[PDB]
């Protein structure tokens, strides 16, 4: 028969007899009306994971197979709204009239279905866009300790997509209802909700929903990619998603491994993150880029889930608790962070100036190990120290302050060619804003040419026009 | 509907029932038995249903000692979870985990009883208020301002000062707001709990306060459910009366350990450092209910014990995600005599933004955190090379950081037995003015010893005069 | 004969066979089911037998997703391990772990299929004729020569240059050695398989190369058996065609992590830092089958990820035992613009003896490691005290080390698009002659900038003039 009955009930897990023809991953319905997924198939029982309040289910209750895989609604109708892990509305603004539904579990695009990533995904952040570039189909990891600025980089990146054809999907996993509501008001304040979808599995929600959340957010991002548009997907913390899976697997009695996690956990995140890709022209040229986030305990990057996800991504941004209290505010470790796509992702103008910045910083990192004494260091060593201190300052940026790519180019160009070298270290931050206001207010042709050609080659005027500012301000 | 005890294993008891008459999860059961002969003992015990096992059997957690239980004893089903009295009749009373009164005052006779397990507020009921609660404590008011309606967490090992810091906050905040107050005391000391009750009973503040205790010496069933009894009483004033309330909890770590002690006996597989697989879910069932809504507000001060001084431990680690402000207490500061011993580089709050606090406050806090980090980065160089080898800038940075770390110290009113000084209250204006005056170098010609144990900057200057 | 599915738990499946006989260990099983009604899904799955359990039952590791499986589904025994196509028809084709073609070009139609699990060559079939395989890469051919029939390992962190160095080596063998190459993408990122396939399809190198990938998103059983598929295809060219072939394996770290995940799934007790108890046995089953025999030779280039800069981790540590030569790539050289970014002081090989390579080769490589080490012992003094305080001998030693450090840099053909530099191949005679002329102090009145990215030393000498100096 297709009818089963409950034989044990615990913390979101139930076990049942019968259900002989159920399939792995199928949805099952309890007599109370609540739903669950058939995860383990045994000789005489089925292990079911509950998708709601379990306190109403008792031993001897009837359970029925639905014959359906887990699916979520998709389309243009989800834009500027907040939904749970099953796509149901929680913003209080009424029903969602989506015309199509997609399973949360689908295969990633093949090797021949792809094309190399050649176009930039501007974050508006001078340390990322110059030294750790992101392309429009790349997976970049944001990693560091608690309270170091991890969500701020993801939110500033979503806010910068206003004048660009990118749909943004923000997936909150294991977050407090109060921080979700605080982030949603920040997105409305900056107008980012005109192109943003928010998916949220709260800390109060069962582990099964916190497990389904990244896959649902990914399915919504895929719809735009399959139709030739661009999409960005953020996972607020993959560490809480791994913890949610550890809970279900231990309660289902699957054998543990490293750091108590199930052996299956690499396949969990790799089956997710490989769905972010840039398609070939025969498939439509569409794209989906991902920004997963991970939290490290006391700086331990060598831990199981961190090393696992570091090996899956195409680059990593490292955040230091040390830089953050020292007054380097975005707090990015530029000498450790890396992107493979660097160069290919950037525009011709940005790449040129990124190069000199890279050599200057590399040399400064070599010299700073013994920078403890400076009155004794040779004057030549001082040139290396002074330049490095100034390039560090240009990278400092206030939260919610994305700088446009032409301006990032114009300022890195000035620091790398020594035009900011003569300015005093404390005065550099002031000089940066004043120079950008001067270039935009009078002779705006420099900013207009860089937007159109994207390749510079017109520097004689930029030099002469800069000397008129430095003459008295 | 009745059943019988089948097994007894410390805090855990297994019970078997009649065909299809099984109790639901979280449901309360009662054991009332009188000794039939001199070999038995009288028992009055309450059990909570934890899980269904098959063979008409249920596994449960006992709320009091299981000593004297015998296999085959009759058990009765109450038909609902642990239910506790709610309403204005509960103000000025002391309670047990089961909501029964500890004080000799008589029966409460409240109009309604609420179940200990309730769903939290939905996303549309949440609030986004950004209002500063002034504490009068010079380190919290600068580096980690407390948001009204938010959660503030005190993290520390054994004997660093968590209880002395909670009791100074109780004294300073409950003085001027005159709202309803609740204290849970989940791991609170009976001696301190007695000192608190006597002061509140003589000062009249008890008439607006609810107390629940649940001492260290109790079994894990009581240490596990007691935080929810105090919270269920504080929720009534927010939901049905629309009031603004203070909820104090001396220890939420004990709530986590009580779940750990229980987990092995329930039949669960252990996780990292022996903890339960459900640790983050259990902490969220408690912490998601402690929020401000469109009806009223709950502000909460909580203390978290850090075992073996390791913040990477699953219990303290799981808790940080839920707090709006986090205060970490360091042994290195306590062993050096600097109290309250709050670590300036690890303490933070949600409210520390240029959009929520003044430009002068933001700039002073920035300059304090930076000078202390620069001083922390130099204690190795000062150990390897003589202090006469450091540059003039680093030399001044050390002297200013030395003055600042002790100007962060303050004598509390609740600590007069330990500090030997009267006790002081400092307003935000004098904290900002004080640190700015040291950072700007106006006080370079003043000894470091003059900044220790003084409430305000004018005091530091007369403390310098009291010494030629 | 025919068996039935009994349990399903993630990538692990249990099967009962009853009548006839049970399959052998490592034997391949097939599931082919058509939906009987609209509530079911069609399934095409391959399983590998791992252990016998009793009650006419066997435990297996799935090669693809187990979603949609049902208890009681019929299972078929193929009577042998996973079998893959072999022969010249496999050249210029992309493959899956099961040997099925990924590319839309059609069926491969090969004449024979070989099993993935075969015994290695015996002590009698071992050859001892050591010699050198010329790569045309100026750092490897001098400091860490590659033995024919030997194994070379590339160690480093993320973004150092391991895959680009592997892609340039594949090109050079197809250019002058005219040999057949195999690349095994063990746990390959699908973004990188696309870039390898495009470089080889446009440069023409693909017609002489075999690509085996699978995907990093496939279950652990597939990520574990894929390196054996590339090797079983490389064995046919040595044994049945008598050729000398090069096998490239990108990141055996993913191979080690995949055996760990399979052992944890099967229920084995974790060993040191949570790896499988069988790590050394499993690594060796792959490394031993790669050897020079009396029929021909298989040589191999392997990349190894060093997690958190720790070379003491079980995965890198078990690999070092089977390496004739070692290359360590330093992130500090990569960010300073020096490519291929190989550390001259940590790279070594076993064949670096006067009895296997020329006296002039041995003497130059010794003088290079020595002058570099001497310069490393002085860079503290050069920074704290004025360079005007260094003696005449040490001053010249520093300048020569400075020219030699950049002379190790070389522009690659596969990397011409990034920088626009044409690409160079340098023969062993010119690498030895180049470093000898710098070490002997003949070429001193030439600026350091002339030795960066140039190929042979005559090209550095003309470049000095091109820079008007
Ligand atoms: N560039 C910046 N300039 C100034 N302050 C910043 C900057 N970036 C982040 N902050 C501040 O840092 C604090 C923490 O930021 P955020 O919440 O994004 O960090 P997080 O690492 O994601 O924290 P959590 O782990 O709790 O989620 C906030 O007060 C934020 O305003
Ligand atoms: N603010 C303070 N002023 C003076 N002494 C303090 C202060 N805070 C802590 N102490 C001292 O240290 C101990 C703190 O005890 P308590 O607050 O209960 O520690 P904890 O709860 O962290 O275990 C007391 O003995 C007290 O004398
Ligand atoms: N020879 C080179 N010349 C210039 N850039 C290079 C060169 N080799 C590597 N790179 C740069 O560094 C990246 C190396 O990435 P990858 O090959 O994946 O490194 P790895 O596997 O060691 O982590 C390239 O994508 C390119 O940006
Ligand atoms: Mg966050
Ligand atoms: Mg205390
Ligand atoms: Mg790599």
């Amino acid at each position: 028969s297709d009818v089963g009955t409950v034989i044990q009930v615990g913390d979101g897990i139930a076990r049942a007899h019968g259900l002989d023809n159920v399939m792995s991953g199928e949805l099952v319905e309890f007599a109370n009306g609540v739903m669950g997924m058939a995860l383990n198939l045994e000789e005489n029982n089925v292990g079911i994971v509950i998708l709601g309040p379990y306190t109403g289910i008792k031993e001897g209750d009837e359970v029925r197979r639905t014959g359906r895989i887990m699916e979520v609604p998709v389309g243009e109708e989800l834009i500027g709204r907040v939904v749970n892990a099953l796509g149901q509305p929680i913003d209080g603004k009424g029903p969602i009239n989506a015309k199509e539904f997609r399973p949360v579990e689908r295969k990633a695009p093949g090797v021949v279905d792809r094309q190399p990533v050649k176009e930039p995904l501007q974050t508006g952040i001078k340390a990322i866009d110059a030294m750790i570039p992101i392309g429009r189909g790349q997976r970049e990891l944001i990693i560091g300790d608690r309270q170091t600025g991890k969500t701020a980089i993801a939110i500033d990146t979503i806010i910068n997509q206003k004048g660009q054809d990118v749909i943004c999907i923000y997936v909150a996993i294991g977050q407090k209802q109060s921080t979700v509501a605080q982030v949603v008001k920040t997105l409305e304040e900056h107008g980012a909700m005109e192109y943003t979808i928010v998916v949220a599995a709260t800390a109060s929600d069962p582990a099964a929903l916190q497990y389904i959340a990244p896959y649902a957010g990914c399915a919504m991002g895929e719809y735009f990619r399959d139709k030739g548009k661009h999409a960005l997907v953020v996972y607020d913390d993959l560490s809480k998603h791994a913890v949610a899976y550890r809970q279900i697997s231990l309660l289902l009695r699957r054998p543990p491994g490293r750091e108590a996690y199930p052996g299956d956990v690499f396949y969990l995140h790799s089956r997710l993150l490989e769905r972010a890709a840039k398609l070939s022209d025969e498939k439509g040229g569409g794209s989906l880029t991902a920004l997963p986030i991970i939290e490290t305990q006391a700086g331990d990057v060598s831990a199981y889930i961190p090393t696992n996800v570091i090996s899956i991504t195409d680059g990593q941004i490292y955040l230091e608790s040390d830089l953050f209290y020292s007054g380097i505010r975005p707090a990015i470790n530029v000498g450790l962070s890396v992107s493979r796509v660097g160069g290919a992702a950037q525009i011709k103008a940005m790449k040129q100036v990124a190069g000199k910045l890279r050599l200057d910083l590399a040399q400064y990192r070599e010299l700073q190990a013994f920078a403890q004494f400076a009155s004794d260091l040779d004057e030549a060593t001082r040139a290396q120290l002074e330049r490095g201190q100034r390039m560090t300052e240009i990278l400092k940026q206030p939260q919610y302050s994305p700088m446009p790519v032409e301006k990032q180019v114009v300022i890195i160009y000035a620091g790398t060619n020594g035009y900011l070298d003569d300015i005093p270290v404390e005065k550099v931050k002031e000089f940066e804003d004043g120079f950008l206001e001067y270039i935009e207010s009078k002779h705006p042709d420099i900013l207009e040419e860089i937007r159109e050609k994207k390749a510079l080659d017109d520097e004689l005027e930029e030099k002469l026009k800069k000397a008129i500012k430095e003459f008295k301000a | 509907t009745r059943g019988r005890v089948i097994q007894v294993m410390g805090p855990v008891v297994d019970v078997k029932f009649e065909n299809g008459h099984l109790p639901a999860i979280y449901n309360a059961l009662k054991i009332q038995h009188k000794a039939r002969n001199e070999n038995e003992v009288d028992i009055d015990l309450t059990l909570e249903v934890a899980l269904h096992l098959g063979d008409d059997t249920v596994r449960t957690i006992a709320m009091a000692s299981t000593d004297g239980l015998i296999r085959g004893m009759e058990v009765i089903d109450t038909g609902a979870p642990i239910s506790v009295p709610v309403g204005p009749e509960t103000l000025g009373r002391m309670f047990d985990v089961l909501g029964e009164p500890i004080d000799e005052k008589g029966p409460v006779k409240a109009k309604k009883r609420w179940p200990i397990h309730r769903p939290p507020p939905s996303l549309s009921e949440q609030s986004t208020e950004d209002e500063i609660l002034e504490t009068g404590i010079k380190v919290i008011d600068l580096l980690a301002p407390i948001p009204k309606g938010g959660k503030i967490g005190l993290f520390g090992g054994a004997g660093v000062g968590k209880t002395v810091l909670i009791m100074e906050l109780i004294r300073n905040i409950a003085y001027e707001h005159k709202g309803f107050s609740v204290f849970a005391g989940v791991g609170e000391r009976s001696r301190e709990g007695n000192e608190l009750w006597l002061e509140m009973k003589e000062s009249g503040v008890l008439d607006n306060t609810v107390l629940v205790f649940g001492q260290m010496n109790e079994p894990p069933g009581a240490r596990f459910r007691v935080a929810l009894t105090g919270l269920t009483m504080a929720e009534y004033f927010r939901d049905e009366e629309g009031k603004d309330v203070l909820l104090f909890i001396d220890n939420i770590f004990r709530f986590a350990q009580a779940g750990s002690e229980v987990s092995a006996l329930l039949g669960r597989m252990p996780s990292e450092v022996g903890y339960q697989p459900t640790l983050a879910t259990e902490m969220a069932e408690l912490q998601e209910r402690i929020t401000s809504t469109r009806r009223g507000s709950i502000t909460s001060v909580q203390a978290i014990y850090v075992p073996a001084d390791d913040l990477t431990d699953p219990a303290p680690a799981t808790t940080f995600a839920h707090l709006d402000a986090t205060i970490v207490l360091s042994r290195e500061l306590a062993e050096k005599g600097i109290y309250p011993a709050v670590d300036p580089l690890q303490s933070t709050s949600r409210i520390m933004d240029p959009r929520i606090v003044s430009e002068e406050h933001y700039e002073v806090a920035r300059r304090v955190r930076e000078i202390l980090q620069r001083y922390k980065d130099l204690q190795d160089i000062i150990a390897i090379l003589g202090m006469e080898e450091l540059s003039e800038e680093d030399k001044l940075i050390v002297q200013r950081a030395r003055k600042i770390q002790r100007f962060l110290s303050q004598p509390f009113h609740v600590a007069e037995h330990f500090t030997g000084r009267p006790g002081k209250y400092v307003p935000i204006e004098d904290t900002i003015r004080g640190f700015k005056e040291i950072l700007d170098g106006k006080l370079d010609d003043v000894p470091e010893q003059a900044f220790y144990m003084v409430g305000t900057i004018e005091e530091a200057v007369e403390k310098a005069k009291k010494m030629k």
